[PDB]
């Protein structure tokens, strides 16, 4: 760690701390991930295993580039390329002016070809949020944070019930289904292309029931035409409140129909229904897509 | 997910000889043997049982464990350092609830301490490169039994009984691929079960016809044959359990197609 000057700290976590730093050797800037394991009497954290080892496979331009990994006795350092900011704090700042479509189809046009890139390679990311995606000043933007990421098996089995962060977090999750997939990283990316498009989260619940009953106001509450099955998962309540879905146009005012489109394909309730990242990218809304830079 | 699923077959396809242990690495073994490698993968497949981990871990394990030793020379009474820090490993990949540390060292009855486990983790990820998500026997399976219409409970079983077989004895099966050493699996318990043959639909997403099993196909029917006297248990009295369909009791076919 000698040849490293840290710069500022960007980033804090309970398993440690993310520098900006710069390669005094080299000048390299780089993201530098601190990993403690002094308090792991467990040896190397897991959650580092699976992001270091499913990192380490995953190599597209939408992804972030792990450069290094120094492992000591008691830390673990992961070495990342450096980006400008995450997606949320360039969202903050186009809070009042917006993000031009034009942008923002770009961003989701990005981001669906390296989520294809991690379910092709059979990775679930599972932490999909604003501040887990990297922008540069070029016009790239890349998934990152694979913290919470698992590989996945051909069929799935049941994996970790506590995975993506509420507001993110897919309806399948939030009633208890005993399998999830692909699908829960979709339903993750369809919140953020609204929360770009209208400035604002699209589901900004306080507790899993409140979560759920944001989702159910806005796009229905589903019932067994709609979602067969859902009235036995293990968390469902007949006696839930029945919503009527709501029109897009009210959802999401600016997105125009291929949009609207999209958008409601990558929030089907039915996991087995909802647009698959492939399937995505060859949507009509992305015929005209090209790369504009962003504003910083 | 049938979106990726043939994407998914490829790349494991092309992992898996990446992830290949050196098939001839214990002639260049100055004290370890594979009858003691086939006593440890044994003992390593009733931890899984005590512990209740799942068969993947078990077979992650015993890749990083033939990866390691494919580099690094290893006394006989330190092999068994090699195996826990290696199912531990498996298990903060592929479990949601790892056994934690302490329970690895009470499985090995303080044979070694908390700390030689750990720095034993450090070494086998430093010479492994952090790179544990290898292609197992158990993920071609897994796959393969979705040509199945309906599912066919036993036939997997018998199929898994099988892989895990494999584990055992690295000579002769460190030789072939997991894909091919599923797929012999697969076929040997399909046929044993059903009388049916490996089917046409895999022969296409795989490239195998029943003729490529051939030599893996013989050696698995061997093994299966002689199962009852090996001298390694723990497989065959695992698969005896009802919620395996007791498939270890079932009896092997005289001959093949
Ligand atoms: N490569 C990078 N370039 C620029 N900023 C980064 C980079 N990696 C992380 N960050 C910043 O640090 C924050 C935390 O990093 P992350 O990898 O998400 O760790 P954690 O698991 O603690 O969330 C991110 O939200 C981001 O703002
Ligand atoms: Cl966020
Ligand atoms: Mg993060
Ligand atoms: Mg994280």
């Amino acid at each position: 760690m000698e040849n490293f000057q840290k710069v500022e700290k960007i980033g804090e976590g309970t398993y440690g701390v993310v520098y900006k730093a710069r390669n005094k050797l080299t000048g390299e800037v780089v993201a530098l991930k601190k990993i403690r394991l002094d308090t792991e009497t467990e040896g190397v954290p897991s959650t580092a295993i699976r992001e270091i080892s499913l990192l380490k496979e995953l190599n597209h331009p939408n992804i972030v580039k792990l450069l290094d990994v120094i492992h000591t006795e008691n830390k673990l350092y992961l070495v990342f390329e450096f980006l400008h900011q995450d997606l949320k704090k360039f969202m903050d700042a186009s809070a009042l002016t917006g993000i031009p479509l034009p942008l923002i189809k770009s961003y989701l046009f990005q981001l669906l070809q390296g989520l294809a890139f991690c379910h092709s390679h059979r990775v679930l990311h599972r932490d999909l949020k604003p501040q887990n995606l990297l922008i540069n000043t070029e016009g790239a933007i890349k998934l990152a944070d694979f913290g919470l990421a698992r590989a996945f098996g051909v069929p799935v089995r049941t994996y970790t019930h506590e995975v993506v962060t509420l507001w993110y977090r897919a309806p399948e999750i939030l009633l208890g289904c005993k399998y999830y997939s692909t699908a829960v990283d979709i339903w993750s990316l369809g919140c953020i292309f609204a929360e770009m498009v209208t400035r604002r989260a699209l589901f900004p619940g306080d507790s899993e029931i409140d979560q759920l009953f944001r989702i159910f106001r806005t796009l229905g509450t589903p019932d067994e035409v709609v979602w067969p099955g859902v009235t036995s998962m293990p968390d469902y309540k007949p006696s839930f409140p029945k919503w009527a879905r709501q029109d897009f146009s009210k959802v999401v005012p600016p997105l125009d129909e291929d949009g609207r489109s999209l958008l409601s394909q990558m929030l089907h309730y039915d996991p087995n229904k909802r647009i698959s990242a492939k399937a995505a990218l060859a949507h009509p809304f992305f015929q005209d897509v090209t790369k504009p830079v962003p504003h910083l | 997910v049938p979106d990726y699923q043939e994407d998914i077959h490829t790349y494991l396809r092309e992992m898996e000889v990446k992830c290949k242990p050196k098939v001839g690495y214990m002639k260049r073994q100055p004290d370890i043997t594979n009858s003691m490698r086939a006593i440890l993968v044994d003992w390593l497949v009733e931890v899984g049982e005590e512990y209740k981990l799942q068969n993947e871990t078990l077979h992650l394990a015993v890749n990083y464990i033939d990866r390691f030793l494919s580099s690094m020379s290893v006394l006989r009474g330190k092999l068994q350092l090699v195996g826990t820090a290696a199912m531990l490993l498996a298990s903060k990949f592929e479990e949601i609830y790892p056994p934690e540390v302490a329970e690895f060292v009470y499985i090995t009855d303080d044979t070694y301490s908390k700390k030689q486990v750990l720095r034993m983790e450090h070494l086998v990820l430093k010479v492994l490169a952090f790179d544990l998500a290898a292609p197992t026997v158990n993920q071609f399976l897994t796959q393969y039994f979705l040509h199945l219409q309906p599912a066919n409970c036993k036939v997997e079983s018998l199929a898994m009984f099988l892989g895990e077989l494999s584990l055992i004895d690295a000579d002769p099966y460190l030789k072939y691929l997991p894909s091919l050493i599923a797929g012999a699996a697969f076929h040997l318990a399909l046929y044993t079960v059903t009388g049916q043959s490996w089917p046409e639909s895999l022969a296409q997403q795989t490239g195998y016809t029943l003729e490529s099993l051939k030599p893996c196909l013989v050696d698995l029917h061997q093994t299966y044959l002689k199962a009852p006297q090996h001298a390694q248990q723990s497989i065959r009295e695992k698969y005896k359990h009802s919620k395996y369909h007791s498939v270890s009791l079932l009896n092997p076919p005289e001959t093949l197609s």
